[PDB]
Protein backbone atom coordinates (compact mmCIF):
# COMPACT_ATOMS: atom_id res chain seq x y z
CA UNK A 1 0.00 0.00 0.00
CA UNK A 2 2.91 2.27 0.97
CA UNK A 3 2.81 4.82 -2.40
CA UNK A 4 6.32 3.98 -3.55
CA UNK A 5 6.56 0.49 -3.15
CA UNK A 6 3.39 0.84 -6.03
CA UNK A 7 6.23 2.94 -8.11
CA UNK A 8 8.79 0.24 -7.21
CA UNK A 9 10.55 -1.63 -9.95
CA UNK A 10 7.84 -0.84 -13.04
CA UNK A 11 10.55 0.15 -15.41
CA UNK A 12 13.88 -0.01 -16.39
CA UNK A 13 15.97 1.75 -14.56
CA UNK A 14 17.60 3.88 -11.21
CA UNK A 15 15.56 4.47 -8.49
CA UNK A 16 16.60 6.54 -5.03
CA UNK A 17 14.83 6.72 -1.73
CA UNK A 18 16.21 8.57 1.23
CA UNK A 19 15.38 7.64 4.75
CA UNK A 20 13.20 10.59 6.17
CA UNK A 21 11.66 10.61 9.83
CA UNK A 22 11.26 6.53 9.28
CA UNK A 23 9.80 7.21 5.78
CA UNK A 24 11.37 6.23 2.24
CA UNK A 25 11.58 9.67 0.55
CA UNK A 26 12.66 9.69 -3.52
CA UNK A 27 15.32 11.49 -4.09
CA UNK A 28 15.30 14.44 -6.36
CA UNK A 29 17.05 13.32 -9.64
CA UNK A 30 18.86 16.25 -10.04
CA UNK A 31 20.76 15.15 -6.51
CA UNK A 32 21.76 11.54 -7.84
CA UNK A 33 25.00 10.63 -7.52
CA UNK A 34 25.30 13.41 -4.77
CA UNK A 35 25.01 11.21 -0.97
CA UNK A 36 24.65 13.16 2.01
CA UNK A 37 27.04 11.51 4.90
CA UNK A 38 24.68 12.13 7.35
CA UNK A 39 22.06 9.99 6.18
CA UNK A 40 21.00 6.57 4.41
CA UNK A 41 19.67 6.10 1.02
CA UNK A 42 17.95 2.51 -0.73
CA UNK A 43 18.72 2.10 -4.55
CA UNK A 44 16.80 0.21 -6.72
CA UNK A 45 18.21 -1.09 -9.93
CA UNK A 46 15.75 -2.38 -12.50
CA UNK A 47 17.21 -3.84 -15.67
CA UNK A 48 15.67 -5.17 -18.67
CA UNK A 49 16.48 -8.90 -20.00
CA UNK A 50 16.50 -9.88 -23.22
CA UNK A 51 14.13 -12.64 -22.35
CA UNK A 52 11.54 -10.13 -21.25
CA UNK A 53 11.90 -10.11 -17.44
CA UNK A 54 13.18 -7.89 -15.16
CA UNK A 55 16.14 -7.89 -12.98
CA UNK A 56 16.55 -6.09 -9.64
CA UNK A 57 19.34 -5.22 -7.93
CA UNK A 58 19.01 -3.59 -4.37
CA UNK A 59 21.36 -1.77 -2.49
CA UNK A 60 21.14 0.15 0.65
CA UNK A 61 23.96 3.06 1.03
CA UNK A 62 25.16 4.10 4.61
CA UNK A 63 26.57 7.24 4.78
CA UNK A 64 29.65 7.73 7.85
CA UNK A 65 27.47 9.79 9.97
CA UNK A 66 23.82 8.36 9.38
CA UNK A 67 22.16 7.51 12.47
CA UNK A 68 20.78 4.50 13.62
CA UNK A 69 17.43 4.87 12.47
CA UNK A 70 18.32 5.76 9.55
CA UNK A 71 20.64 2.68 8.77
CA UNK A 72 18.52 0.53 10.59
CA UNK A 73 15.52 1.71 8.64
CA UNK A 74 17.47 1.24 5.09
CA UNK A 75 18.09 -2.33 6.11
CA UNK A 76 14.15 -3.13 6.89
CA UNK A 77 12.86 -1.26 3.52
CA UNK A 78 15.62 -3.33 1.83
CA UNK A 79 13.73 -6.79 3.23
CA UNK A 80 10.20 -5.44 2.65
CA UNK A 81 10.77 -4.20 -1.02
CA UNK A 82 13.06 -7.18 -1.99
CA UNK A 83 9.18 -8.89 -0.50
CA UNK A 84 7.71 -6.87 -2.20
CA UNK A 85 9.44 -7.97 -5.92
CA UNK A 86 8.65 -11.31 -4.62
CA UNK A 87 12.44 -11.80 -3.33
CA UNK A 88 13.59 -11.74 -6.70
CA UNK A 89 16.01 -8.83 -5.86
CA UNK A 90 19.84 -9.07 -4.90
CA UNK A 91 20.05 -7.39 -1.92
CA UNK A 92 23.95 -5.06 -1.09
CA UNK A 93 25.51 -3.29 1.73
CA UNK A 94 26.87 -0.62 0.68
CA UNK A 95 29.30 1.43 3.42
CA UNK A 96 30.43 5.36 2.09
CA UNK A 97 34.34 4.86 0.76
CA UNK A 98 33.75 1.50 0.47
CA UNK A 99 31.04 0.98 -2.44
CA UNK A 100 30.81 -1.69 -4.81
CA UNK A 101 31.62 -1.58 -8.44
CA UNK A 102 28.24 -2.16 -9.21
CA UNK A 103 26.89 0.44 -7.09
CA UNK A 104 29.48 3.23 -8.36
CA UNK A 105 29.15 2.21 -12.07
CA UNK A 106 25.15 3.64 -12.21
CA UNK A 107 26.42 6.94 -11.87
CA UNK A 108 28.15 8.15 -14.95
CA UNK A 109 30.07 11.37 -12.43
CA UNK A 110 30.97 8.63 -9.82
CA UNK A 111 29.67 8.81 -6.25
CA UNK A 112 30.34 12.06 -5.12
CA UNK A 113 29.37 12.92 -1.02
CA UNK A 114 27.89 15.76 0.60
CA UNK A 115 27.81 17.07 4.38
CA UNK A 116 25.34 17.27 6.57
CA UNK A 117 21.87 15.52 6.11
CA UNK A 118 18.22 15.14 7.41
CA UNK A 119 17.60 15.03 10.81
CA UNK A 120 17.43 11.76 13.04
CA UNK A 121 13.83 10.05 13.99
CA UNK A 122 15.09 8.96 16.87
CA UNK B 1 -0.99 7.18 13.34
CA UNK B 2 -1.11 5.53 16.76
CA UNK B 3 2.26 5.08 18.72
CA UNK B 4 3.29 1.24 19.07
CA UNK B 5 4.72 -0.24 22.46
CA UNK B 6 7.54 -2.24 22.47
CA UNK B 7 8.07 -5.38 24.69
CA UNK B 8 11.27 -7.13 24.60
CA UNK B 9 10.47 -10.42 26.75
CA UNK B 10 14.05 -10.67 28.47
CA UNK B 11 14.72 -14.34 29.94
CA UNK B 12 16.51 -11.71 32.46
CA UNK B 13 14.70 -8.48 31.89
CA UNK B 14 11.99 -6.75 29.90
CA UNK B 15 12.68 -4.27 28.10
CA UNK B 16 9.94 -2.00 27.30
CA UNK B 17 9.39 1.48 25.73
CA UNK B 18 7.58 3.75 22.65
CA UNK B 19 8.42 3.39 19.33
CA UNK B 20 10.64 6.14 18.21
CA UNK B 21 13.00 6.33 21.44
CA UNK B 22 16.19 5.65 20.82
CA UNK B 23 16.32 2.70 23.72
CA UNK B 24 13.97 1.24 26.60
CA UNK B 25 12.30 3.56 29.24
CA UNK B 26 11.36 1.05 31.16
CA UNK B 27 13.83 -2.10 32.08
CA UNK B 28 12.56 -4.26 35.02
CA UNK B 29 13.53 -8.03 35.90
CA UNK B 30 11.68 -10.71 34.40
CA UNK B 31 10.42 -12.14 38.16
CA UNK B 32 6.99 -12.32 39.66
CA UNK B 33 6.26 -13.21 43.69
CA UNK B 34 3.74 -14.41 45.71
CA UNK B 35 3.00 -15.31 49.04
CA UNK B 36 -2.30 -11.69 44.18
CA UNK B 37 1.62 -11.15 43.10
CA UNK B 38 4.19 -8.55 42.89
CA UNK B 39 6.63 -7.93 39.71
CA UNK B 40 9.93 -6.69 39.23
CA UNK B 41 12.00 -4.73 41.20
CA UNK B 42 8.71 -4.59 43.95
CA UNK B 43 9.17 -8.28 44.14
CA UNK B 44 12.81 -8.68 44.68
CA UNK B 45 12.20 -5.74 47.81
CA UNK B 46 10.29 -8.37 49.05
CA UNK B 47 11.79 -11.29 48.66
CA UNK B 48 11.45 -12.00 52.11
CA UNK B 49 7.24 -12.75 51.95
CA UNK B 50 7.25 -14.09 48.45
CA UNK B 51 8.47 -17.44 46.89
CA UNK B 52 9.89 -16.09 43.62
CA UNK B 53 9.66 -17.83 39.70
CA UNK B 54 11.14 -16.55 36.29
CA UNK B 55 8.23 -17.50 34.05
CA UNK B 56 10.43 -16.73 31.00
CA UNK B 57 14.05 -18.22 32.47
CA UNK B 58 15.89 -19.13 29.55
CA UNK B 59 13.86 -17.36 27.07
CA UNK B 60 10.82 -19.24 26.25
CA UNK B 61 7.92 -18.82 28.10
CA UNK B 62 6.67 -21.05 30.57
CA UNK B 63 4.35 -19.77 32.65
CA UNK B 64 1.52 -17.72 30.88
CA UNK B 65 -0.18 -16.97 34.27
CA UNK B 66 2.93 -15.52 35.82
CA UNK B 67 3.72 -13.98 32.41
CA UNK B 68 0.53 -11.74 31.90
CA UNK B 69 1.07 -10.47 35.36
CA UNK B 70 4.87 -9.28 33.81
CA UNK B 71 3.18 -7.96 30.97
CA UNK B 72 0.59 -6.43 33.00
CA UNK B 73 2.86 -4.32 35.06
CA UNK B 74 4.83 -3.35 31.72
CA UNK B 75 1.58 -1.86 30.56
CA UNK B 76 0.02 -0.36 33.46
CA UNK B 77 2.81 -0.08 36.20
CA UNK B 78 5.59 1.00 33.72
CA UNK B 79 4.30 2.47 30.77
CA UNK B 80 0.99 3.85 31.96
CA UNK B 81 -0.49 2.86 28.33
CA UNK B 82 -3.74 1.24 27.65
CA UNK B 83 -3.14 -1.81 25.76
CA UNK B 84 -6.02 -1.33 23.66
CA UNK B 85 -5.47 1.55 22.36
CA UNK B 86 -1.96 0.72 20.66
CA UNK B 87 -0.37 -1.67 18.10
CA UNK B 88 2.08 -3.91 20.05
CA UNK B 89 5.20 -5.05 18.90
CA UNK B 90 6.60 -8.31 20.96
CA UNK B 91 9.98 -9.67 20.71
CA UNK B 92 10.88 -13.67 20.66
CA UNK B 93 13.46 -16.20 21.35
CA UNK B 94 14.98 -17.65 18.31
CA UNK B 95 13.57 -21.27 18.26
CA UNK B 96 10.73 -20.47 19.65
CA UNK B 97 7.71 -22.69 18.96
CA UNK B 98 4.58 -21.88 17.03
CA UNK B 99 2.16 -22.94 19.91
CA UNK B 100 4.12 -20.55 21.99
CA UNK B 101 3.36 -17.29 19.92
CA UNK B 102 0.26 -18.56 19.05
CA UNK B 103 -0.79 -18.76 22.83
CA UNK B 104 1.60 -15.16 23.71
CA UNK B 105 -1.02 -14.08 20.63
CA UNK B 106 -4.00 -15.16 22.01
CA UNK B 107 -3.19 -13.39 25.70
CA UNK B 108 -2.51 -9.97 24.21
CA UNK B 109 -5.67 -10.47 21.57
CA UNK B 110 -7.76 -11.63 24.04
CA UNK B 111 -6.71 -10.76 28.18
CA UNK B 112 -4.87 -7.43 26.93
CA UNK B 113 -7.38 -6.64 23.25
CA UNK B 114 -4.43 -4.90 21.95
CA UNK B 115 -5.64 -3.76 18.51
CA UNK B 116 -2.75 -4.86 16.57
CA UNK B 117 0.63 -6.78 17.09
CA UNK B 118 3.57 -8.08 15.36
CA UNK B 119 5.89 -10.86 16.95
CA UNK B 120 9.66 -10.70 16.35
CA UNK B 121 12.56 -12.81 16.53
CA UNK B 122 14.92 -11.13 19.16
CA UNK B 123 18.07 -11.74 16.61
CA UNK B 124 16.82 -10.14 13.65
CA UNK B 125 15.90 -7.63 15.28
CA UNK B 126 19.72 -6.81 16.15
CA UNK B 127 20.65 -7.58 12.79
CA UNK B 128 18.64 -4.68 11.58
CA UNK B 129 19.37 -2.22 14.44
CA UNK B 130 22.89 -2.72 13.27
CA UNK B 131 22.34 -1.75 9.71
CA UNK B 132 22.51 -5.19 7.76
CA UNK B 133 20.26 -7.77 6.17
CA UNK B 134 22.55 -10.31 6.10
CA UNK B 135 24.78 -11.53 9.12
CA UNK B 136 25.30 -14.12 12.20
CA UNK B 137 24.08 -12.79 15.42
CA UNK B 138 25.46 -13.95 18.67
CA UNK B 139 22.90 -12.76 21.05
CA UNK B 140 23.60 -13.93 25.08
CA UNK B 141 21.49 -12.60 27.56
CA UNK B 142 20.81 -13.54 31.01
CA UNK B 143 19.68 -16.92 31.06
CA UNK B 144 20.00 -17.60 27.57
CA UNK B 145 22.32 -17.70 24.18
CA UNK B 146 21.67 -18.25 20.23
CA UNK B 147 23.98 -17.60 17.31
CA UNK B 148 21.39 -16.64 14.26
CA UNK B 149 22.49 -16.55 10.84
CA UNK B 150 20.26 -14.29 8.59
CA UNK B 151 20.39 -14.02 5.57
CA UNK B 152 18.69 -11.31 3.11
CA UNK B 153 16.74 -10.65 6.60
CA UNK B 154 15.14 -14.10 6.81
CA UNK B 155 16.78 -15.76 10.19
CA UNK B 156 17.92 -19.80 8.50
CA UNK B 157 16.39 -21.80 11.41
CA UNK B 158 18.21 -25.24 10.29
CA UNK B 159 21.38 -23.25 11.80
CA UNK B 160 20.29 -21.44 14.55
CA UNK B 161 22.36 -22.58 17.78
CA UNK B 162 21.27 -22.46 21.50
CA UNK B 163 23.31 -22.47 24.39
CA UNK B 164 21.69 -22.71 27.83
CA UNK B 165 24.89 -20.40 29.10
CA UNK B 166 24.99 -16.69 29.23
CA UNK B 167 25.10 -13.79 32.39
CA UNK B 168 23.43 -15.41 34.92
CA UNK B 169 25.41 -18.19 35.02
CA UNK B 170 28.96 -16.05 34.51
CA UNK B 171 27.11 -14.41 37.75
CA UNK B 172 27.00 -18.03 39.36
CA UNK B 173 30.46 -18.74 38.63
CA UNK B 174 31.96 -15.80 39.56
CA UNK B 175 30.35 -16.17 43.15
CA UNK B 176 31.59 -19.85 42.84
CA UNK B 177 35.10 -18.86 42.03
CA UNK B 178 35.52 -15.66 44.62
CA UNK B 179 35.60 -18.70 47.76
CA UNK B 180 39.08 -19.33 46.53
CA UNK B 181 39.88 -15.52 48.19
CA UNK B 182 37.49 -16.08 51.36
CA UNK B 183 34.10 -14.38 50.33
CA UNK B 184 30.95 -16.57 50.34
CA UNK B 185 28.34 -14.60 48.78
CA UNK B 186 25.11 -17.01 48.24
CA UNK B 187 22.04 -15.61 48.78
CA UNK B 188 19.84 -13.69 46.24
CA UNK B 189 20.91 -10.00 47.46
CA UNK B 190 23.99 -11.10 47.11
CA UNK B 191 24.53 -12.98 43.95
CA UNK B 192 22.66 -9.14 42.56
CA UNK B 193 25.93 -7.87 44.18
CA UNK B 194 28.23 -10.30 42.27
CA UNK B 195 26.33 -9.32 39.45
CA UNK B 196 27.23 -5.73 39.47
CA UNK B 197 31.02 -6.56 40.60
CA UNK B 198 30.73 -8.75 36.90
CA UNK B 199 29.50 -6.32 35.17
CA UNK B 200 31.87 -3.40 36.63
CA UNK B 201 35.45 -5.51 36.91
CA UNK B 202 35.39 -8.96 34.47
CA UNK B 203 36.70 -8.64 31.07
CA UNK B 204 37.83 -11.08 28.36
CA UNK B 205 41.27 -12.37 27.87
CA UNK B 206 42.61 -12.07 24.34
CA UNK B 207 44.72 -15.17 25.30
CA UNK B 208 43.45 -16.94 28.07
CA UNK B 209 47.06 -19.08 29.11
CA UNK B 210 48.88 -15.95 28.85
CA UNK B 211 46.83 -13.79 30.43
CA UNK B 212 46.83 -16.30 33.79
CA UNK B 213 50.59 -16.29 33.05
CA UNK B 214 51.33 -12.35 32.86
CA UNK B 215 48.70 -11.73 36.05
CA UNK B 216 50.17 -13.90 38.83
CA UNK B 217 53.57 -12.10 38.05
CA UNK B 218 52.09 -8.89 39.73
CA UNK B 219 49.21 -7.44 41.55
CA UNK B 220 48.14 -5.30 38.53
CA UNK B 221 45.28 -7.88 37.46
CA UNK B 222 43.91 -6.85 41.02
CA UNK B 223 40.99 -4.21 41.09
CA UNK B 224 38.17 -3.03 43.55
CA UNK B 225 34.91 -3.07 44.26
CA UNK B 226 33.04 -0.82 46.78
CA UNK B 227 30.43 -3.16 49.09
CA UNK B 228 27.04 -1.80 49.63
CA UNK B 229 28.40 -2.15 53.36
CA UNK B 230 31.55 0.54 52.74
CA UNK B 231 33.34 -2.81 52.54
CA UNK B 232 36.46 -3.03 49.77
CA UNK B 233 36.54 -6.72 47.34
CA UNK B 234 39.36 -7.51 45.60
CA UNK B 235 39.94 -9.50 42.59
CA UNK B 236 42.21 -10.89 40.68
CA UNK B 237 42.24 -13.31 37.62
CA UNK B 238 38.46 -14.17 38.78
CA UNK B 239 38.33 -10.60 36.41
CA UNK B 240 38.75 -12.16 33.18
CA UNK B 241 38.09 -16.42 35.03
CA UNK B 242 35.00 -15.26 34.94
CA UNK B 243 34.11 -14.56 31.40
CA UNK B 244 36.58 -17.10 30.00
CA UNK B 245 33.61 -19.62 30.89
CA UNK B 246 31.65 -18.36 27.73
CA UNK B 247 34.87 -20.34 25.33
CA UNK B 248 35.36 -22.79 28.54
CA UNK B 249 32.26 -24.14 29.28
CA UNK B 250 33.68 -27.34 31.00
CA UNK B 251 35.11 -24.40 33.94
CA UNK B 252 30.86 -24.90 34.59
CA UNK B 253 31.18 -28.16 34.37
CA UNK B 254 29.19 -27.93 31.08
CA UNK B 255 30.38 -30.35 27.95
CA UNK B 256 28.98 -27.47 25.65
CA UNK B 257 31.03 -26.04 22.92
CA UNK B 258 32.07 -22.40 23.85
CA UNK B 259 30.44 -19.06 21.73
CA UNK B 260 33.66 -19.29 19.04
CA UNK B 261 33.13 -23.13 18.45
CA UNK B 262 29.12 -22.25 18.26
CA UNK B 263 29.39 -19.06 15.97
CA UNK B 264 31.13 -21.23 13.68
CA UNK B 265 29.18 -24.15 13.92
CA UNK B 266 25.71 -22.11 12.79
CA UNK B 267 27.93 -20.56 9.74
CA UNK B 268 28.98 -24.05 8.62
CA UNK B 269 25.09 -25.30 8.94
CA UNK B 270 24.54 -22.68 5.72
CA UNK B 271 25.18 -23.30 2.69
CA UNK B 272 28.56 -22.52 1.49
CA UNK B 273 27.86 -19.92 -1.10
CA UNK B 274 26.09 -17.34 2.01
CA UNK B 275 29.10 -18.16 4.46
CA UNK B 276 31.40 -15.30 3.60
CA UNK B 277 28.94 -13.05 4.38
CA UNK B 278 28.24 -14.50 7.53
CA UNK B 279 31.67 -14.39 8.83
CA UNK B 280 31.69 -10.74 7.52
CA UNK B 281 29.42 -9.60 9.74
CA UNK B 282 29.23 -11.66 13.02
CA UNK B 283 27.04 -9.04 15.05
CA UNK B 284 27.13 -8.95 18.71
CA UNK B 285 23.74 -8.47 20.89
CA UNK B 286 22.96 -8.72 24.77
CA UNK B 287 23.81 -7.62 27.83
CA UNK B 288 26.34 -10.96 28.31
CA UNK B 289 28.39 -9.42 24.91
CA UNK B 290 29.59 -6.25 26.80
CA UNK B 291 32.57 -7.85 28.06
CA UNK B 292 35.66 -5.50 27.19
CA UNK B 293 37.82 -8.09 24.74
CA UNK B 294 34.89 -9.81 23.33
CA UNK B 295 35.07 -8.77 19.79
CA UNK B 296 38.80 -8.94 19.50
CA UNK B 297 39.13 -12.29 21.20
CA UNK B 298 35.58 -14.09 19.19
CA UNK B 299 37.60 -12.73 15.86
CA UNK B 300 41.08 -14.46 16.94
CA UNK B 301 39.07 -18.06 18.12
CA UNK B 302 36.39 -17.43 14.65
CA UNK B 303 40.05 -16.64 12.49
CA UNK B 304 41.73 -19.91 13.56
CA UNK B 305 38.45 -22.04 13.16
CA UNK B 306 37.09 -20.31 9.48
CA UNK B 307 38.81 -21.03 6.40
CA UNK B 308 41.62 -19.12 6.55
CA UNK B 309 40.27 -17.49 3.00
CA UNK B 310 37.39 -16.16 4.63
CA UNK B 311 36.95 -12.61 6.20
CA UNK B 312 36.28 -12.27 9.93
CA UNK B 313 34.55 -9.01 11.34
CA UNK B 314 32.92 -9.04 13.97
CA UNK B 315 30.59 -5.84 15.22
CA UNK B 316 30.33 -4.66 18.35
CA UNK B 317 28.09 -2.13 18.73
CA UNK B 318 27.89 0.11 21.30
CA UNK B 319 24.33 0.15 22.19
CA UNK B 320 24.16 -3.42 21.48
CA UNK B 321 22.63 -4.44 25.27
CA UNK B 322 19.48 -2.95 24.07
CA UNK B 323 19.92 -3.80 20.51
CA UNK B 324 16.98 -5.48 20.02
CA UNK B 325 14.73 -3.58 21.88
CA UNK B 326 16.21 -0.76 19.44
CA UNK B 327 15.51 -2.67 16.37
CA UNK B 328 11.94 -3.01 17.45
CA UNK B 329 11.28 0.59 17.72
CA UNK B 330 13.07 1.39 14.36
CA UNK B 331 10.59 -1.46 12.67
CA UNK B 332 7.44 -0.04 14.46
CA UNK B 333 8.07 3.41 13.64
CA UNK B 334 8.54 2.84 9.73
CA UNK B 335 5.50 4.12 7.42
CA UNK B 336 4.95 0.07 6.35
CA UNK B 337 4.70 -1.18 10.03
CA UNK B 338 0.79 -1.43 9.85
CA UNK B 339 0.89 -3.68 7.02
CA UNK B 340 3.04 -5.82 8.87
CA UNK B 341 1.25 -6.54 11.59
CA UNK B 342 -2.27 -9.06 12.31
CA UNK B 343 -5.11 -6.87 13.89
CA UNK B 344 -7.29 -8.13 16.33
CA UNK B 345 -10.91 -8.08 13.78
CA UNK B 346 -8.97 -10.72 12.17
CA UNK B 347 -7.27 -12.34 14.46
CA UNK B 348 -10.90 -12.78 16.14
CA UNK B 349 -12.38 -14.05 12.74
CA UNK B 350 -9.56 -16.44 11.51
CA UNK B 351 -7.29 -16.83 14.19
N1 LIG C 1 28.52 -4.44 31.14
C1 LIG C 1 28.23 -5.76 31.25
N2 LIG C 1 29.15 -6.69 31.25
C2 LIG C 1 28.89 -7.99 31.35
N3 LIG C 1 27.67 -8.50 31.52
C3 LIG C 1 26.67 -7.60 31.51
C4 LIG C 1 26.87 -6.18 31.37
N4 LIG C 1 25.70 -5.55 31.39
C5 LIG C 1 24.79 -6.51 31.55
N5 LIG C 1 25.36 -7.73 31.63
C6 LIG C 1 24.70 -9.01 31.81
O1 LIG C 1 23.78 -9.20 30.75
C7 LIG C 1 22.65 -9.98 31.17
C8 LIG C 1 21.40 -9.24 30.78
O2 LIG C 1 21.46 -9.12 29.36
P1 LIG C 1 20.13 -8.97 28.51
O3 LIG C 1 20.61 -8.90 27.11
O4 LIG C 1 19.28 -7.88 29.05
O5 LIG C 1 19.41 -10.35 28.80
P2 LIG C 1 17.89 -10.86 28.51
O6 LIG C 1 17.46 -10.22 27.20
O7 LIG C 1 18.09 -12.36 28.36
O8 LIG C 1 17.07 -10.46 29.69
C9 LIG C 1 22.84 -10.14 32.69
O9 LIG C 1 23.38 -11.41 33.02
C10 LIG C 1 23.80 -9.02 33.05
O10 LIG C 1 24.56 -9.26 34.22
CA1 LIG D 1 20.57 11.91 8.86
CA1 LIG E 1 16.22 -11.71 -2.70
CA1 LIG F 1 41.99 -20.58 9.98
MG1 LIG G 1 17.46 -10.66 25.21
Amino acid sequence: EHPEFLKAGKEPGLQIWRVEKFDLVPVPPNLYGDFFTGDAYVILKTVQLRNGNLQYDLHYWLGNECSQDESGAAAIFTVQLDDYLNGRAVQHREVQGFESSTFSGYFKSGLKYKKGGVASGF
Amino acid sequence: DVQALVVDNGSGNVKAGVAGDDAPRSVFPSIVGRPDAFVGDEAQTKRGILTLKYPIEHGIVTNWDDMEKIWHHTFYNELRAAPEEHPVLLTEAPLNPKGNRERMTQIMFESFNVPAMYVAIQAVLSLYSSGRTTGIVLDSGDGVSHTVPIYEGYALPHAIMRLDLAGRDLTEYLMKILHERGYGFSTSAEKEIVRDIKEKLCYIALNFDEEMKTSEQSSDIEKSYELPDGNIITVGNERFRCPEALFQPSFLGKEAAGIHTTTFNSIKKCDVDIRKDLYGNIVLSGGTTMYEGIGERLTRDITTLAPSTMKIKVVAPPERKYSVWIGGSILSSLSTFQQMWITKEEYDESG
